[PDB]
């Protein structure tokens, strides 16, 4: 028995774990997401992989969930695991709601859930999750914050970032444009561009994307939505537009 | 359960696997610790400012009590179980010794727990190498430590870990000195700056003080790092 | 290959036993005599750097009032053993009030060393890759036994263990006279451990230790006496 | 048997306990401080068994402090309260701690309040708090004088004529009592009360 | 890889060891057949023993799991005996926890079932046995079932197993392409003569088992050699 | 050879190599010598010091009043297997306060053993044993390979240079069934001697340990055994 | 008993390999396919028999999970009873809780956490299968697929098993939005008839439709032949 | 070619490789012999000293397992007392519960399925001992064999070991039917000595155990003088 055993915790010869860099790279073959930290909000951008004319696309989400009432998700790699790793993230917040009445911060969600990951990651010989998450959400504690997740069990603040495939292109466009103050409509605007221009088409498509933000609305709640196909034809025809607005010189 | 012995003798009595774990440290971001009559500062290379990093809600060097502190270096995943456990550990003395734990107790807990690690079957070394930092209660004699992902460790007058951090003990070997207030500071920074050398956005500090931890402001980093920079051309000029 | 932690090798040794035992070949020169008026301990420290203190490197540690033990090899898992003896030493005590003979702690810390295996009847998977020195006094009087990763032990009067071994257990049997006085006895041992160390023998490169009645580990000036005296 | 109080003033939540620590006839203490210091802004008198007293604060302590190190932001005073009662009310069915707590704490953008943790626990943001037979006359003589907007001078006279009924109408008045105050410079102590 | 010593899929999606299985069923030379009557279900095998010391009364395939079920085992002796047991505890625990006989297809769901967790779970090895069941449904009449390694349980009017499944098929679905509904002595020598017709030999109504269902007397039943003896001697002058 | 590895991997000859890598292990043991009569058991061990300051390593003990053994192979087995005697002997004395037969104390230590060279994860033990003692028939002696089988003779010997030994007692264990106390110690002496390569035989070297009908167990002293090799 | 050890670690490409083999698996089945009506779903499949003397009625690939809710299989047959088994339990504990039939979207999520376990536990093999669940429920008619990855999508027509590509270009030339229940039926049947080789007949496909509100009902071959006629 | 290394994993040839390795251990042994008498069952064991120390009786290879029946074990001998411990636990077990002697056939078959399932396991190194039991029930003298492959059928005479095929061969020209248990101790003594083979390999001890009628249906050694005037009349039968 021991001869099928892959020995998925263990240290090569470099110092660094095999799988989870195996992971990273499943990561890397997904479909991609990006997320913008703005002044007033906080929006994810995200790519639906599996895009046959077939595909219903009247189901709200394939790759943001709603964690709780004031953190999302946006989930790039294995949907399988990530799933489950947003059941088990949505069971911790509420244990922290239970626990101590009151909205669990941003930050220690994303650090039980990479907590979680870690534990494949070190001990019991199954294979870790291949999964890479992105989260938004807002806390008394901090404000609107933005964290990105390794398989590997690691995260960090990020003011915008990318996962999945073509990930370094995004990251590049943001370092190059992203600035402080952006607001609501600015980080969408430069999140459409920024994904477009990371797309191998341009003049997206409606079906072919997913667009959520969680602001504050005026009295003081946290409202997270997911926008709507038309609001989302809405928005990609003012960036189609807008693009040449700037281009033209 | 999964019980496999990771961890195991090569036909030369070395553990690979613990070996491998020291190289997994190499890694990871560069850290320096310089123990001072009055105080105890830690410092590490990156301070999560390449330009677009969200870093208001986490610090390297983190507190496992307001008497102790502790650098990690190496797999940061790691990093957080091995600082959580410890936590615990401090509260947990203190609730069943009112006493709360002394520097060389959590270093040595730490320490075990490491061993335990690198024999139990079925689970992976931790890949880490801590720096830890505190005075002893009652005692106000400060006081520094390091554990490696062998599971030993020792006490320090200064120390790094990390990436080169041969290079950096070379430097504190050689310019290492009974330091107090600023002092201690100052060759921290110098220390750091043998290998980052882009000082100022890449560091963090921390000094230790009797009454707790309290980390440097950008100001106050780039102050210092001014400070050497000058001095030391001024110094090179002198003598050349 | 993927051989098994308990494997037999095809002479009948366990293999992993085999690559614990070369193990200690790289760990400290740990040496110790017997004699009438007690029992000393010595051991390199191995100080690498300046910067190290000396002092917070402990190689000889005590496992009750009577029961010195110098560890060599992997130093990490030397402290689970004294751990473990000493925990045994106490509870020998709290079931009858008397000191645990020395030979019963050394069959005490050896009954733990072959425990190791997969499978879930024991959480150890890999032997100690520690050789120690148990120097002790009892009513049978000054004793002094040694172990290896093979779970064995045995009285002697006179050994060396790690990196040293056979030169230091060679220049024993050449010296070790049986009527060595104290003073005598640890001033071969410190004489023996400065050929084989590297390093200039100073009082912070080594630590000694007295068994005598009572343990007592050298004070770095006390060390400086006995090297001036060699 | 133990009695504590609390009291909310305008920028101040005071509380107030016996410090006499007994056996059975015996006065072994009376310098027993009861009311803990969760953090610089948290006050916890507590009721009861003395060894659950003692344990059950010890433990919420450990966790508020867990809490504190772990994330960088304390834990706001309803928080602490919810947490406490949770802990309470799921050791109620299991091996009952009788403890009676009452938690006050302050924090910037709320101010002073007063949580009512009952051993069944009972978890009630309360204006006024009151355990043990001084809870009787404590809480009596607040409803008279009580108002919300109190000077510290007000509340703590008010303080003092609750421990002088409790002394002369109780039949185990204790002789001793200690009043700590968290405002917004933190929890405190008061004033101790010396009667013998 | 491992994925021939192992019931994980190969890399074009087929499980060796599940088809090793069959080859061990396929092996031990014998080759037994049911056929599915109008009133009964008749199940026949061959038996060989190779010394006079051996005890022919200890050498069978066919199994009692219930006075009211029948089960002919093919492939490993043993593994046909520990599916057997199981069976029969499953059998008992039917009838207890639910209060009624357990019916046919229940059974070979069961076992059905069962062998799939051998496929799935890597260090099991499938059983090498097809266990064919027969038995008389109270409501639905006679049935007649085929559970393999694999876990592939399907219902057939008639079927085969053993070393000799295409040529018996074969027979026995050239001698019913008209549908036909069989009587009891039909159906019984149906399926001795697709036996016959298969091993090219006669045979003494020695080295033959029969074990017989019917309508009339639902007990699975044995046939007496007299009245094997008998169906042959109707085969031979016809 | 690739039938090797694990214990319970049958190789295709019929043989388990594992198993008889622990039955080696035996081989390594110093001589453990062993000859019965029929009242008495005689256990001579011969020592072997792993240097001239260094002391040599026990090999006979006590596991009741009635039983003895001698082992051979790695100690750290040994003290195990004598571990779990001695308590058998023990329960079984708290039981029914009667003397733990030989033979049934020698099988359920054949079983004990034969069970780790059944399962993946265990391992044969790699000791010896060399069980004498007492039964209501007299004395007895067996031998515990760690394969988990158990043999009854008149005499025997195990352990580096038991081969000596062996071919002596063969010429001489058919006067042993009658001999006394005082010949059986003899003849382990004798035995010993054979195995030491031209030395003169001395108390120095081999502890003897005898048990017998009237007698409890008892290692002989050092100076008694070198008075009658004097002899 | 450690068997803790995944069998579907990650290639050095990140692909995991034995769910691709798994995929695979199921590419080698029969062929299966579902259209969802504007006003209803159909599910269809093919039930082609080795032998005549297989009695085909004894066992049927389109099985009800609640009276919402039917499924159909492609690949390996016995892991599809697993499945189906595993689906019913799950459904009626969440009626037992809440005194309501389980919404189509929560039994397919929960099937594929089904799914998914077995491609992380260690000692065994994911499902060679995979499902197309067929529902209608309080917000629509419904068709999920769930596959040995266990991933699930909602599809408005979808095909597996032997023949896919001929019967996914089919069905997407073919397929339009305001399809009626029998329109679906006549589509699905005319799929089937593609590639089947040989002749249709109601005893060689299983078909399953679930009207307006109503139950999730699997055509007899009484009536599937006049649906064909 | 790698297939041949565990219990779970058939070979392409839909067999097992390690079940038949350890029936190969058997098959090296030392004969083992029963035979089911009109009148009982007599079983015989061919035991080889391994070296002329060895104390007549050592090794005993035919041991009971409850009241009315008993065991005679080949191959891996510390199996075999595992799989005789196993048989005890059996007829006791059975014996409490239903408070009746086990039937031989049904003691025969759990301990048969207890010897099939000792190969299921991928951990479980399999059995390599063969055994043959032989009580008298109320149903009469029976005698079974059970195979380290977990197969067994109730047989009237029996053989494993070495002399597998010799000792069946004479079995055969026996009229079972017609011996009392006492001609049964002389033909299988004869049988025995036959079947060794001096020339290649050392000596042996005739072991014998009756299970008749005047052994009171309860399995007992062959007496010993019995025994003796048998051996003496088998070495006679020699030439």
């Amino acid at each position: 028995s021991r001869r099928y055993d892959s020995r998925t915790t263990i240290f090569s010869p470099e110092g660094r774990l095999y799988q989870v860099e195996y992971a990273m790279e499943a990561i890397g073959n997904a479909g991609s997401a990006i997320g913008i930290l703005a002044k007033d909000g906080v929006v994810l951008i995200g790519e639906k992989k599996v895009t046959s004319k077939l595909l219903q696309t009247s189901t709200s989400t394939e790759k943001m969930y709603k964690i709780d009432d004031h953190v999302a998700c946006a989930v790039a790699g294995i949907m399988s695991d990530a799933n489950i790793l947003i059941n088990t993230a949505r069971v911790q917040a509420q244990r922290y709601t239970f626990s101590y009445q009151e909205p669990m911060p941003v930050e220690q969600l994303v650090q039980s859930l990479c907590d979680t990951k870690q534990g494949y990651t070190q001990f019991g010989g199954l294979r870790p999750f291949g999964v890479s998450f992105l989260f938004a959400g807002w806390d008394k504690n901090y404000g609107f914050q933005l964290y990105m997740s390794d398989p590997s069990g690691n995260y960090g603040g990020w003011k915008a970032t990318a996962i999945g495939a073509n990930n370094q292109a995004a990251q590049s466009m943001l370092k190059q444009d992203y600035k402080d103050d952006v607001t609501r409509e600015d980080a969408v605007k430069l999140a459409l561009k920024v994904l477009s221009k990371t797309m191998d088409s341009t003049s997206l498509t409606s079906e072919k994307l997913e667009l959520a933000e969680v602001y504050l609305l005026p009295s003081g709640k946290v409202k997270y939505q997911v926008h709507s196909p038309e609001s989302l034809n809405r928005l990609l025809t003012e960036s189609g537009l807008t693009q040449p607005a700037a281009e033209t010189s | 359960r999964y019980d496999r012995a990771i961890t195991v003798f090569s036909p030369d009595g070395h553990l690979f696997q613990v070996e491998y774990a020291l190289e997994a440290v190499r890694k990871g971001n560069a850290a320096v610790g310089v123990r001072g009559t009055d105080t105890v500062v830690l410092g590490v290379e990156k301070k999560s400012a390449a330009k677009l990093q969200d870093s208001r809600s986490v610090r390297k060097i983190v507190n496992l009590d307001n008497h102790i502190a502790l650098a990690c270096a190496g797999l940061k995943a790691d990093a957080r179980v091995l600082i959580n456990k410890a936590r615990i550990e401090c509260q947990s003395h203190k609730l069943t010794l009112e006493d709360p734990v002394t520097v060389e107790y959590i270093t040595r807990y730490i320490a075990g727990l490491q061993q335990k690690y690198t024999q139990s079957g079925g689970v992976r070394p931790f890949g880490l190498s801590t720096l830890i930092v505190g005075f002893d209660p009652y005692t106000d004699v400060p006081a520094l430590y390091q554990t490696d992902p062998s599971g030993t460790f020792s006490a320090w007058k200064a120390n790094a870990t990390g990436r080169n951090s041969n290079s950096i003990r070379e430097f504190l070997e050689k310019n290492y000195k009974e330091t107090s207030g600023q002092e201690t500071v100052k060759l921290a920074i110098r220390a750091l700056l043998e290998v980052v050398e882009s000082g100022g956005k890449n560091l963090e500090v921390a000094v230790m003080r009797k009454e707790g931890l309290h980390q440097l402001e950008e100001s106050e980093i780039d102050a210092i790092v001014a400070e050497i920079e000058a001095e030391k051309a001024a110094a090179e000029a002198a003598k050349k | 290959y993927d051989r098994g932690v308990n494997t037999f090798s095809p002479e009948g040794r366990l293999f992993q036993v085999e690559y614990a035992i070369e193990a200690i070949k790289l760990g400290s020169t740990a040496i110790g005599i017997k004699t009438k008026e007690g029992v000393v301990l010595a051991v390199e420290k191995r100080i690498t750097s300046p910067l190290l203190e000396p002092s917070s490197v402990e190689k000889i540690m005590e496992i009750d009032d009577h029961i010195g033990c110098a560890m060599s090899g992997l130093i990490a898992d030397a402290r689970t053993l004294v751990e473990h003896a000493r925990v045994e030493t106490q509870n020998h005590r709290f079931s009858y009030g008397e000191p645990m003979t020395v030979e019963s702690t050394t069959q005490a810390l050896c009954d733990l060393a072959l425990r190791f295996g997969e499978g879930d009847e024991e959480s150890m998977s890999r032997p100690f890759g520690v050789s120690l020195l148990i120097a002790g006094h009892d009513e049978n009087g000054p004793s002094l036994y040694y172990t290896d990763p093979s779970g064995t032990f045995w009285q002697c009067s006179a050994k060396a263990i790690g990196s040293g071994s056979e030169g230091a257990d060679s220049s024993l049997q050449e010296q070790f006279r049986k009527d060595l006085s104290f003073q005598e006895a640890e001033t071969i041992a410190l004489s023996i451990l400065k050929q084989v160390m590297e390093e200039k023998l100073t009082p912070n490169n080594v630590d000694i230790a007295k068994v005598s009645p009572t343990y007592h580990l050298y004070s770095p000036s006390e060390v400086e006496a006995v090297i001036g005296r060699l | 048997m133990e009695c504590v109080f609390g009291l909310v003033g305008n920028g101040f939540a005071i509380i107030a306990a016996d410090t006499s620590a007994v056996n059975s006839i015996l006065v072994h203490k009376t310098n027993e401080d009861k009311i803990m210091k969760l953090d610089s802004h948290k006050l916890m008198g507590a009721s009861g068994e003395a060894g659950d007293r003692v344990q059950f604060t010890e433990f919420v302590q450990k966790n508020v402090s867990l809490y504190q190190f772990r994330n960088g932001i304390p834990l706001t005073t309803a928080a602490a309260a919810n947490f406490t009662r949770g802990e309470l009310a799921t050791a109620l069915r299991k091996n009952p701690y009788s403890v009676n707590i009452i938690l006050a704490g302050f924090d910037q953008d709320t101010g002073p309040s007063l949580y009512f943790i009952d051993y069944i626990a009972t978890l009630h943001k309360v204006d006024k708090a009151a355990f043990g037979y001084g809870s009787y006359f404590a809480l009596a003589m607040m409803d008279r004088h009580y108002r919300s907007d109190m000077s510290v001078d007000e509340a703590i006279k008010l303080v003092d004529e609750c421990i002088a009924e409790i002394r002369t109408r109780l039949v185990v008045a204790p002789p001793n009592f200690v009043i700590k105050i968290v405002d917004k410079d933190g929890a405190r102590e008061f004033a101790w009360r010396q009667s013998i | 890889g491992y994925d021939r010593h192992i019931t994980i899929f190969s890399p074009e999606g087929r499980l060796f060891q599940v088809e090793y299985a069959f080859k061990a069923v396929k092996s031990g030379g014998v080759t037994s057949i049911a056929v599915r009557g109008k009133d009964s279900v008749c199940v026949v095998t061959q038996k060989k023993v190779p010394d006079k010391l051996l005890d022919q009364t200890s050498v069978s395939h066919l199994f009692k799991i219930t006075k009211f079920l029948g089960l002919l085992a093919t492939g490993m002796t043993a593994d046909a005996r520990n599916l057997v047991q199981q069976a029969r505890n499953e059998a008992a625990e039917f009838r207890h926890k639910y209060g009624y006989e357990m019916p046919v297809d229940a059974l070979a769901r069961w076992i059905a079932d069962k062998s799939q967790v051998y496929t799935q779970h890597a260090y099991m090895r499938p059983l090498g046995v097809v266990a064919i069941v027969i038995g008389i449904d109270e409501e639905n009449g006679p049935q007649l079932f085929k559970c393999d390694p694999a876990g592939h349980f399907y219902g057939h009017k008639a079927t085969s197993a053993g070393s000799k499944d295409q040529e018996a098929i074969n027979f026995l679905e050239k001698k019913m392409k008209n549908d036909p509904a069989f009587s009891y002595e039909e159906t019984v020598q149906t399926a001795i003569s697709a036996l016959q017709s298969v091993l090219q030999e006669d045979f003494k109504a020695t080295e033959i088992e029969v074990g017989v269902v019917q309508v009339a007397n639902p007990v699975f039943r044995s046939l007496t050699t007299e009245e094997i003896d008998e169906h042959l001697t109707a085969i031979s002058e016809r | 050879n690739q039938y090797d590895t694990d214990v319970t991997t049958w190789s295709p000859a019929g043989r388990l190599f594992q198993v008889e890598y622990a039955m080696e292990a035996v081989k390594q043991g110093s001589a453990a010598i062993g000859l019965r009569s029929k009242t008495h058991v005689v256990l001579a061990c011969v020592n072997k010091a792993q240097s001239e300051l260094s002391s040599h390593q026990r090999k006979i003990f006590k596991v009741d009043d009635h039983i003895g053994v001698a082992i051979a192979g790695l100690t750290a087995d040994g003290r195990v297997l004598s571990r779990y005697m001695r308590s058998e002997c023990i329960n079984y004395g708290f039981t029914y306060e009667s003397s733990l037969p030989v033979g049934r104390l020698v099988v359920q230590l054949a079983d004990k053993a034969q069970v780790c060279t059944q399962r993946s994860w265990k391992r044969p033990y790699g000791v010896g044993l060399l069980v004498g003692g007492l039964d209501e028939s007299g004395a007895h002696l067996y031998y515990n390979c760690p394969s988990g089988n158990y043999f009854e003779y008149q005499a025997f010997a195990i352990g580096s240079r038991s081969q000596a030994a062996k071919t002596y007692l063969e010429r001489k264990f058919d006067t042993f069934d009658g001999a006394t106390r005082d010949e059986l110690i003899k003849h382990a002496l004798f035995s010993i001697k054979e195995t030491l390569q031209g030395e003169k035989l001395t108390s120095s070297v081999c502890t003897i340990s005898v048990v017998g009908v009237g007698e409890p167990f008892q290692t002989l002293d050092q100076q008694m055994v070198q008075d009658l090799i004097n002899s | 008993s450690q068997y803790s050890f995944s069998l579907t670690t990650f290639s050095p490409s990140g692909k995991l390999v034995q769910i691709e083999h798994a995929l695979t698996a199921v590419g080698s089945g029969q062929t299966s396919l579902g259209i969802k009506a504007a006003n209803g779903v159909v599910i269809a499949t093919e039930k082609k028999l080795p032998s005549i003397l297989v009695d085909e009625a004894s066992v049927q690939k389109i099985q009800l999970l609640t009276p919402n809710i039917g499924v159909v299989y492609s690949g390996m047959g016995p892991d599809s009873r697993v499945l189906v088994r595993k689906s019913r339990k799950q459904a009626e504990q969440y009626y037992k809780l809440y005194k309501e039939p389980i919404p189509v979207t929560q039994l397919v999520r929960e099937t594929a956490a089904v799914m998914q376990e077995f491609t992380q536990s260690g000692g065994v093999r994911p499902f060679g299968v995979s499902l197309l669940i067929a529902g209608f429920d309080e917000n629509g008619p419904q068709l999920y697929q769930v596959d040995p990855s266990g991933s699930y999508f909602s599809w408005k027509a979808s095909a597996m098993g032997k023949n896919v590509s001929n019967a996914k270009t089919f069905l997407e030339k073919r397929y339009t939005d305001d399809m009626e229940l029998d329109d679906a039926v006549h589509t699905a049947i005319l799929t089937l008839k593609e590639g089947f080789e040989g002749q249709i007949s109601g005893k060689n496909i299983e078909i399953g439709i679930i009207g307006t509100d109503k139950k999730f009902r699997v055509l007899t071959p009484a009536e599937i032949d006049d649906y064909l006629g | 070619t790698g297939y041949d290394l565990s219990v779970t994993t058939f070979s392409p040839d839909g067999r097992v490789f390690q079940i038949e390795y350890a029936a190969k251990a058997v098959d090296n042994s030392g004969t083992a012999v029963g035979i089911k008498c009109k009148d009982g069952i007599v079983l015989g064991v061919e035991k080889l000293i391994q070296s002329k120390m060895m104390l007549p009786g050592s090794n005993r290879r035919i041991h009971s397992v409850h009241r009315h029946s008993g065991m005679a074990v080949a191959g891996l001998a510390a199996d075999g007392r595992q799989i005789v411990a196993r048989a005890k636990s059996e007829a006791t077990n059975y014996e409490s519960v239903y408070g009746e002697a086990v039937p031989v056939k049904e003691l025969a078959d759990r301990v048969a399925s207890y010897v099939h399932l000792c190969t299921l396991y991928w951990w479980l190194r399999p059995f390599g001992c063969g055994v043959i039991l032989g009580g008298y029930d109320r149903d009469g003298p029976q005698l079974y064999m059970v195979e380290p492959s977990g197969i067994s059928y109730r047989y009237f005479g029996a053989a494993i070991g070495k002399g597998k095929q010799a000792a069946k061969t004479e079995i055969e020209k026996l009229k079972l039917s017609e011996m009392t248990c006492r001609e049964g101790i002389i033909e299988v003594a004869k049988i025995i000595y036959k079947v060794h083979d001096e020339a290649k390999d050392k000596a042996f001890e005739l072991e014998m155990s009756w299970i008749c009628d005047e052994s009171k249906r309860e399995h007992q050694k062959v007496p010993d003088n019995l025994l003796q005037e048998a051996k003496a009349a088998a070495t006679a039968a020699l030439e």
